Formats: structure tokens, sequence, C-alpha cells
RNA sequence: UAAGGUCCGGUGGAGCCGCCGGUAUCGCGGAUCCUGCCGGGAGUAGCAGCGUAGUCGGGUGAGAAUCCCGACCGCCGGAGGGGCCAGGGUUCCACGGCAAUGGUCGUCAGCCGUGGGUUAGUCGGUCCUAACCCCGCCCGUAACUCGGCGCGGGGGAAAG
RNA sequence: CAGUUCGCUCCCGUGACCCCGGGCUAGGGGUGAAAGGCCAAUCGAGGCCGGAGAUAGCUGGUUCCCGCCGAAUCAUCCCG
RNA sequence: GGUUGCACCGUCCGUCUUGAAACACGGGGCAGGGAGUUCGCGGCCGUGGCGAGGUUAAGGGGGUUAAGCCCCGUAGCCGCA
RNA sequence: GGACGCUAAGCCGCCCGGUGGAUGGCUCGGCUCGGGGCGCCGACGAAGGGCGUGGCAAGCUGCGAUAAGCCCCGGCGAGGCGCAGGCAGCCGUCGAACCGGGGAUUCCCGAAUGGGACCUCCCGCGGCUUAUGCCGCACUCCGAGGGGGAACGCGGGGAAUUGAAACAUCUUAGUACCCGCAGGAAAAGAAAGCAAAAGCGAUGCCGUGAGUAGGGGCGACCGAAAACGGCAGAGGGCAAACUGAACCCCGGGCCGACGAGGUUCGGGGGAUGUGGGGUUGUAGGGCCCCCGUAUGAGACCCUCGCGGGUGAAGCCGAAGUCCGCUGGAACGCGGCGCCGGAGAGGGUGAUAGCCCCGUAGGCGUAAGCCCGCAGGGUCUCGGGGGACCCUGAGUACCGUCGGUUGGAUAUCCGGCGGGAAGCUGGGAGGCAUCGGCUCCCAACCCUAAAUACGUCCCGAGACCGAUAGCGAACUAGUACCGUGAGGGAAAGCUGAAAAGCACCCCGGGAGGGGGGUGAAAAGAGCCUGAAACCGGGCGGCG
């Protein structure tokens, strides 16, 4: 679509995530039952990537 | 260094330059030779220049020129060396010098000689360095003095090296930086008749 | 209500809460010069905050 | 002892420095390719060798024999 | 020559990182000439719990008791050497023991006085 | 010739050179270059436009056109007001302040500082099942945090 | 005033209507009363990171002085 | 040296261009940052050693606090058709 | 007419004060390299994360409601109470702080595992006790496992921009990227090998062989090995043939130094075959016969006393702080003097061999390691006689199609189809087949040592130094942004000691000014203090 996209939707208001446990971010998704910065609710593991990406920002995070 | 940060482009509709800076805040770059926290044109490598081979040969008539630089006394002058004995230049002691290594009984025969005086050189500090380099270490050194051969009592004698200046070796494991540090030739030295016999025989 | 604060949600306010006061003046004095108040200070109109 | 840039030095305002342009020396198309570049090639990419002769071409034969029944004398 | 830390910046790390019981080893101070020869003890770490006298910085020849010994300061204070503040008080005068020299030695702890006669020779 | 060097006077209050042989993240006028600091524009425009609000006494105070009290006059009037859903998170309340913040102003305030305020068998959440979702087991896939079937179990409504 | 605003005017206002909350469909795929429109200020094929310092015959720019000699802008071939 | 009058001359700077004072492009001003580096291989050159020969690599012994230099090792390469 | 008689505003240069933060010196940090260490841990409930916790606590750091901690041992031992140099207050010298090992408690969340869940909450058993206190339990194996871990290692799956000046084989590349999985190395590994036909007998790695053979729009490009010199070394055990229970495991007791070894008692495996035998190569496979005869000289292990070194990161360690002078302070100048198996480098009010940490030298032990020294136990072996023994199958090998590699007719492996032989036999030596010659036994399994890493500790610099080197030297992957994935800064310096400004005048004034402040032009992001720039003034012009 067309810039000009803040006015029209008082969004964000409530969210479509929320708060995990597992990493405290705002992506334990309610719709689902998945954790898209470390996997949960679906896993048993933690994501497991030789990109890094994920890897890397949670050593530094730790 | 230097790729730590994306970089993303600015790009032109604006009316400044389409050089690329970063993503969240403009106010540094990356992959290009400015910036803090970045590369040059290139970083320095650990793949430079660190081995530089010698022929045999070549390495050897080195020795020879750089001792036959020290039994001249006007080279020896030159390098700031100041010498008693004009006439007499290296100096052979008798054999029994290698065995004292009290510091102060082999410091007598040095002074009587007339070598203490370059000695006297190196207790004035002159490996004194200016700048920042201070922050790195590896200055308010001491002068090269004389240099004391033996043939043996080990490689550093126990009474020999407490004093200004002079640095001990054997004549198995002599080397140019000896005789001439820096490639400035004209440093005496001191043998050892067990040392002067086996140097006299050629090893390479 | 806002809806709704769980039990330990609550204690997280309360963390929060305590961040938006300024350093105490026994501090300073300790540290012998100084230390300067500290971004940590909390609006409540200005203040839009990820989880 | 003596650098690259030693011998560039900081020049006349060539802003090029021994290469002419400074529209000839910003890549590869400017070298006219990368590595050999062609030889027997249909088109002319490199045409002429770095030889006058032009360009001196590969694919000739004459078999070696297995290296173990060879021998050549001494 | 000697194994050496020739990094001057490694040596300071050395120096302010130091463990409690050696922090006590940078604060000795060398005995007066009378006793230095008598137990052979060329130092001795300062306390509290002796008298010792200042003959470099401001005061000269002047002694008194050592009030406190400052780990993290590493300085020492000892009474009469002393500052005069400018709102009216008599504040103490921090100097380190390397300007001063320990004029006596008191011992009232048992490990120190089997030290004294004994190792330290 | 020069690239550049040296000396003097002031400032500064601890480090600094020359000579020779080495070395390179080694010398900037420009890159619609990157960054910091600063001037002109200007003390201009903007602080008028939409249904357009203050004004006179008196109180307080270092200071009052816009803080408060009294009087008078408006605007809104099923809706620029009241209660709530979402969200916010202390903005609530109290007391003390004005350097900062409020398109000017300020003794006022949601700003700054410090204490204190939300007390539930009988309200609702929880619970029920809905659309629909997820887990275990079987199986697949070389394999999986992938995939759905057939079984078994749980979850699922702050406007039902 | 506003990264889409203001006033006036206009269409619809029981309907194939609008509207809330939950859930579902994801990238050569969806969704589309069909504009190549839309899918988080990005759609004739989304964003992110890695490959990666991609490649250019193409624009811009490349830093201290001095001394000596001092041009060619023609010729052949080439998807040139 | 600061500033200024007179006589005379004088259309920036850099880039682009066949031609730029330009109505071609770029610059508000000052400071700091700011672009020829490394490796392999080939072709050149200068110097130096040795000579129909030359050169050793890897390694361990050795020496040293470590290490370099010093000695051994000629595996192997090249030239002598 | 000329004259400075008044030329404002302003232009140019300089000067003085401010602004600003450049510049130099300074650096408890980076960066690179060499050596050694670390070399796994977890449902016996990990790591990671959350929220509390201190007298005052905003962050960091440390801990867990026993909350910047508690206990024990050994070591060092006379002042402490983290970053943080305030006050109050607290404890020790009758043994703290600190260091090493070990222990207690170690919330909630998290593999998290009974279930659900915005990091909380509820429950069904069984032990338990006064009891709800309190302890164990309800995901998946067998009668032990998930998950984590800095990289490295093994096995699979497997791109494209790019190169070829375009473009499709080829190239990029068996790279990036994805999945499973092990260790402190991994894996390979004791011969159906090599093939200079001669010589060798397990296997890694480094140098070399070599940009050589070979592949390839025969274009660009790609690319070995045998061998050599080194390094380090170590070999064996199953199935079967033939014997046929001669055997093995588990829990409890006893004996013995818990041990080495042996016994008994309740069960299980095993006659679909434990054990004996035998194991690359036919060993003669069997059964025999002479003798020493598998006890075993050794070789290995275990127990325990001694001795030696190592190991609680800790001890001990020489010699000027003398005189005169300058200065705020000597580390300066002059003078005298001192030590060395000991003139390294920091520090101290400045430039210190002898002021101090230290240093050359030597030494220490508990848990723990190595060796011999007192005892006990286990244990390999050796000859010639007939019929030579299925002595390892969808294998060998061939057929069809690919993948892959230098692999070329002659790489290696997979899928689909066919399909042997019995050491009397088979395989290999770079085309097929047949012959000679030589080597060598696939279809069973393990394996020490030499070789890979960079989490960590130390030492080092022709390395860098606060608009540089890590994004980050200073509460940093912090502040901060984004639905999320993910992205991401800036902020270093008083002085010898804070003496960090009493007391006084003024000012509404907490600001500022006057005076007193060793230096204050060191008076509060305060060492130094550039330029652009702003104000006034001076000199010239107008």
């Amino acid at each position: 679509m067309g810039s000009g996209t803040a006015t029209f939707g008082k969004r964000n208001s409530t969210p479509t995530h929320i708060r995990c446990r597992r990493c405290g971010r705002v992506s334990y998704n309610v719709k689902k039952g998945y954790c898209a910065a470390c996997g949960f609710g679906r896993s048993r593991r933690l994501r497991k990537y030789r990109w890094s990406k994920k890897w890397k920002k949670k050593k530094n995070a730790h | 260094a230097g790729k730590r940060r994306v970089t993303e482009n600015i790009g032109k509709g604006h009316s400044m330059a389409r050089v690329e800076r970063l993503k969240t805040p403009p106010r540094y770059a990356a992959f290009v030779p400015f910036a803090r926290g970045g590369r040059r044109t290139h970083p320095p490598k650990v793949e430079k220049i660190i081995w530089e081979d010698i022929n045999k040969k070549e390495k050897r008539l080195a020795l020879m020129s750089a001792i036959a630089a020290t039994a001249n006394y006007d080279l020896v002058r030159a390098r700031g060396h100041i010498i008693d004995n004009v006439p007499q230049l290296p100096l052979i002691v008798v054999d029994d010098l290698q065995k004292v290594q009290k510091t102060r009984e082999t410091r007598e025969i040095f002074k009587k000689l007339g070598i203490w005086d370059d000695i006297v050189r190196a207790k004035e500090k002159s490996g004194v360095r200016a700048g920042k380099g201070k922050m790195r270490g590896r200055r308010y050194k001491k002068a090269k003095g004389p240099l004391i051969v033996v043939g043996k009592n080990e490689g550093i004698v126990l009474g020999a090296r407490n004093h200004p200046g002079v640095d001990v070796v054997v004549v198995d494991n002599l080397g140019v930086e000896h005789l001439a540090p820096g490639t400035h030739p004209g440093r005496l030295t001191v043998w050892t008749v067990s040392a002067i016999e086996r140097l006299r025989e050629l090893y390479g | 209500m806002a809806r709704n604060k769980p039990l330990a949600k609550k204690l997280r306010l309360a963390k929060a809460l305590k961040q938006n006061r300024r350093v105490p003046v026994w501090v300073i004095v300790k540290t012998n010069r100084r230390v300067l108040t500290h971004p940590k200070r909390r609006y409540w109109r200005r203040t839009k905050l990820k989880e | 002892m003596i650098r690259r840039r030693k011998k560039v030095r900081k020049l006349r305002g060539s802003h090029t420095h021994g290469w002419g342009c400074k529209k000839k020396h910003r890549g590869g198309g400017s070298k006219g390719g990368r590595g050999m570049a062609g030889t027997g090639k249909r088109n002319k990419s490199k045409w002429t060798w770095t030889i006058k002769y032009a360009p001196d071409h590969l694919g000739k034969r004459g078999f070696s024999r297995p290296p173990e029944v060879q021998r050549e004398v001494r | 020559m000697k194994i050496s830390s020739k990094q001057p910046r490694k040596q300071r790390k050395f120096l302010y990182n130091a463990p409690l019981h050696v922090r006590q080893k940078l604060m000795s101070a060398p005995l007066s000439r009378e006793l230095r020869e008598k137990y052979k003890v060329r130092n001795l770490p300062v306390r509290v719990g002796d008298k010792v006298r200042i003959m470099r910085g401001d005061y000269k020849g002047h002694e008194g008791k050592v009030v406190e010994v400052d780990l993290k300061r590493y300085r020492i204070y000892v009474e009469g050497a002393t500052l005069r503040k400018t709102n009216g008080t008599e504040v103490f005068y921090p100097i380190h023991p390397s300007n001063v020299m320990i004029i006596e030695l008191n011992l009232e702890d048992e490990k120190r006085k089997k030290i004294i006669e004994r190792r330290a020779g």
C-alpha cells in the first residue's frame, strides 16, 4: 500500500503474542503454542543454528 | 571490525551523498576506510614478512667481517667504546677468568685492564626513549658495554651478568647481533684461552 | 479493568517503580565526586515499552 | 624499504597514478575481463595474446606413455 | 635477566588487584638503623599497633602513633601528621609508608612475635 | 627554490630529543564524503484560521493578563460532558518546590522530590462448551523444534 | 495543524449492511465483486540475516616537494 | 608587520570537457576522520655469496628463562645435452 | 576654496575576555603471537533466566526469605565491613579479611517431566510427624535416557550471485546454509594392501613427489597417488569346524586390609548352546600320541608401611633513604659511601640498583599422581601322524541408471534386476579375455601413542590508543527502537593531601558578585585548553 498509515488503527493495543518465561520475549504466540525467539510449547530443545543469528544475540544477552 | 554493523543505504532524493551509513542510527558507518571502529584500506595481516633466509656462506662471512672491525682501534672508538689499550685489541686473558663468578672479583680484572670505561657508559641510561612508547614498555635501558666471551662455565656466567652492559656468550652460539648490535660495529670482546683455541676451528 | 496484572507482574511493576527515583545523596559523598542522575526515570505518557 | 606508495608519491593530481584515466581503472571490465579470458573461443574476447602472435593455441596432441614403462636416460 | 612484567600496564594491574593479605606487604616500611641490624629484619608491615617516624614529606623528624592503616588508599595516618581544615576542624594527613621508617615495633600478636625472632632475619 | 626546520616571549607544570639503520592502520582542498562545533538566514516565519472567551475586584507571593476566591459573560447541551471495554501504570492522593517541562506566562500542575492510597464465600476472572488448537502414542521423512492421519488426553470466551 | 488534515458538497443509512472479540489461510504461496490491487508507513512477486567486500566496459574521489626526458588521440581484430 | 591611496594588470578553486570565468558538476564555515594492502605465481631489475656446481626443506638433537643467531639434516629441486 | 573641526552604520588586521573541545602528555583497556591448562556436564533436577535481598540502595556485583551471606579443614595471617575514599553502627587480634578443597541453605521460572500458565498456581497417591509441617512420588527405557556445552570431529541433506568479458556443460563448491550424533581429541587402524617385478608389511600428520599424471565449450579452469625424509609405535578378540554344561549374571551373609581371591544361601540366562577349542591363512579344523605340562620362572594387578620429587599459590630473599643547594615535595646538581647465584618493571609528592612490592637462589604439603623398596592374588607357552577344514551371501561379480572424484576403457558408492565358489578355492598387480609370474584372503569387532580446538591462564610486541583499538577502556550488548525476527549508541583525567571553601558584606535568591582561599589563570566531567565564532577596544580606511 501507501505511506501515511499510523493514524488509522489505535494499534498497537492488545497483543498477538505474550511475554515468554523461557526467554521473556514477547513472542510466545497465544494463537498457536510456539515461541519464536527460542522455541517452547512445541519444543524441548532451544533453537540450534550456525547462522549465527540467535546464538550470537543470546551469548551477548547472557 | 568494520563489518560489525550491517551497512544499509540512505539513498538519493534528499540531496546528500549516496554513501551508505547504518540502520537505527545515522551517525556512524562501516565498510568505509573512515569511521571509528572500522577497517582502513586493508588492516595489517599476521601474514606479513617475518622470516628472512640468508645462505650459510653469506652468514659466516658476515661473522668474519664484524669480528674484524673489532680489532681496529678506529672503529671501536667511532662506536663510542673508549679503551686504554690502544696497541692491544681484543683482549685475551688467562683461562682462570671463567671460573670466577664473584661479581666483585671479576670486576677488578676489568678495572685494571682499562675496560671498565665502557661499562660506565652503560651505567648511564642511553636506551632512554621519548614518546608514548613508555606505555608499551621497553625503555630505560642500559647501553651495550663490552662482550664477554667464555669457553664454558655455562652459556651465562653468574659473575658477569650483574655488571652494566656486560652480556655473556659462548663461541658455539655466537651471533651477528653480539658482534655488531644495530649494525654498528666496533664492540670489544674479551676471550678465555679455551674459547680462543676453540674459535680457531671453523664450524661452518 | 486494564486487563490484568497476575501476581508476578505486580512484582515487575514494583521493580519499575523503584527505578524512577533519583539517586540518593549518600552515594555521591561515598563516591567522592560525583554521579549524575541517569536515565531510568519513568514517565507515563511517553513510555511504551516492550516486554 | 621503498613502497608502492613511495613510488606513486602523492603525485601530480593525476588522481589515477600511472594508469592514465580514472574511468578505465574502476573494475575488471577495464582489463578486458578477469583471468585468461578465452583462447579457442569463437568470440575474440582476448584477440591477440600478450605476444604479437595472435592468439597461440592449445589442444594439440601426442601420447605420453605410462610413467612406469618410460625411462629417460641420464 | 629476571622474569619481569615489561608492560607497565599489566604491572600496575597486578598492584591494584592484589589479595588482602598481600596488601599488608606493600604497607611495610624500613626498620630504623639500630633495629635493622639488631633483628636482621629489613622491613615489617606497618600496623596501628606501632609507633612510627615521618622523616620525609612536610613533617620531618615528627613521630606519632599509627591511628589507621588503609589498604585501598594505600596510606597510613599518624597522629599529629594532620592537616588544619578551613571549616575549623583538625583532620588527619595521609602519607604513604614509603616516605616513612618504622621507629618502634610493638608486638601484641603471637604469629608476629614468632616471625621477628625466627624467620625474619 | 621547496617539502620543512629552528630560535625568542607569554602560557603549561611533567616528561623530551638529535644522529644512524629498520617499519607502516605514514603526510589531505574537494568524494551531492562521514562526524563534531559554530554563524548568516532572524529575532523573521510559526505561537491567528476548525463554533471565536474572558473581564473587573479581592487573596498570596521575590515577581501575577492567563494560580485561587467572589461577581459578571460565554462555549458544549445524545453529547470536544458522565460511566465503561481496550490500553496506560501511578499518571491517583497528600505535602514541599520552579533550574527543567506546559506553542507566551506561572506562586499553578499529571513537571521535580518524598511519603501514602486498590482490603471481596455471595461482582467478575477461574469453570463450561463453541469455532477451533495443542500434546502423547502409532507412522512418515535420511532426520527434525517438520507433517497430517487413526487412537487417547488436555486447552479454548474479562461484551456467549 | 496533519508522513493524508479542515470546511462545504456528495453517496449509502434493514441491507449482497456495518461492527467487536476469538480462530483460520504465508511468499512464485495466499487473498482478490479482478486494480497486477493487497499481504505491518516495503509488492510487476514482503522483511531479516547469512552467502558477501556480488559485479560494472559505469559516476564521484585517491593526500609531501623538487629535477630530467616527454606523448598519442592513428592502425588491425573482436556479439566489438 | 598592520592597514590604505595611486599607476598597471587580474573573469575563483577542483572535476568533467575538443573548448570552463561559466547559465556544466560540486562546495555555508572551521576542526577531526578519510582511500596503493597482503599472499601465491610469472616476467624484469639492482645488489651480494658461491661456482660446474649451488641451495638445503621438514625434524629432533643442541644452546637459551623462552628465543633468535650459531651446527647437524642435501629428503628434494635446479644447472652440467 | 582647499582644512581633522567630527564621517554614524560599517570594512580589514590585531588585541583582551568568553564560547568550543581540538591538541600534547596520561591509560586498571584492546589487538596478535608463543607455551601450558581446560579438556565435558545434566532429571542424583543442569546451564540459562526472573524477582527479591544491604542502615540509608538508583544501578552493578554477590547471595537466596539461613538472602553483599552460614559451617569445616589446611594455608597466609593483624585490621576489615565489594564497585563507592559519607556518617551512624557492626566483628577480630582469645586467629578475622584473604586463598585452596569440601559441606549447609541454594525462592519462582527453565530439559522442567502431573496439569495449566504474561516467569505464577492447584492437585491424586505413599512415608512422615503434633500435622496440613516435612520427605518421596504421577512424561520414556531395562529388572538407564531427554537437555546444555567456546570451537574442533563423525554421518547425511545441499544453493546462488560470481567466473567463462554474454550464456546452458563446466566454474562458484562439496562452499554457504540445514538435520541427527560422539569425545577430550575424534575418526581411521593390524591387510582378498603396495607393484620403481624389486623392495615393503597396522593407522594418522607434517615436509616433499608437483602445479607433475589426468579431467575440462580441450575454453576458462580443476588436479592426485605410489615413493622419499621425519614423527610416534601395539597388538589382539569373535563366528564356525570339533567338544557338550566343564559356564555366566544378580541380590543378601561370611572370610579376608573396604581389597586381590574363595565359599553358602533365594532368583535369572543357557542345551533355539554358556564355556573349552579356534581367528587372515590354512590354521592340518578333529582325533591323537613322548615329556616338562597351562600350578607357571616372568608379565600384570591389588593391599599397606617407608623413602624421593611433584601437588592447598603459599614461604623466605642483599645492599644509602647520608651531607650541602634549589623546590610545595628530590627521584635534580655537587660529594662521599654500599651489594651482587640479586642494576627486571611498577610504585613512592619529580627523573631512585641500595625507600617499598620484588629478584638471583632455595623450600613446602592435604585430597591426588609416578617409581622402587613388605605381603597377597591372576597368567601367555613348547614337537610329528592319516582324511586338510562352506574357512563369514543376495556378498563376490555382472547387467541397467545415477551421484562423485584427478580418475582418465582403469575412482568410489547407491538404487533396481541376475547371481558364485570352498582355501583342493578366490581375489589383486590402472582395458577385455586366456596364459606366466608375484603378493594377498572380502562378505565379524575393538584399539593406546605422534596429528584438530581456543573457553582459560601467563608471558611478548617494527601492533593501537578514547570523532582510535572490541559495539563497549568509565553502572554495555546498557540506554534506546521495532508486532517480531532483529537492530544498537554516547559517556576516560581535581589536587601532595580535600584542605571540596568556615566567617563576613551584598543579592528576594538556592545562582552570581566583593573579601578570606600555598598555586584556584587546579574551585567541581575542574591536567592541558586549538580553530570557526561572539563582544568591546586599538590602528588604518569610510
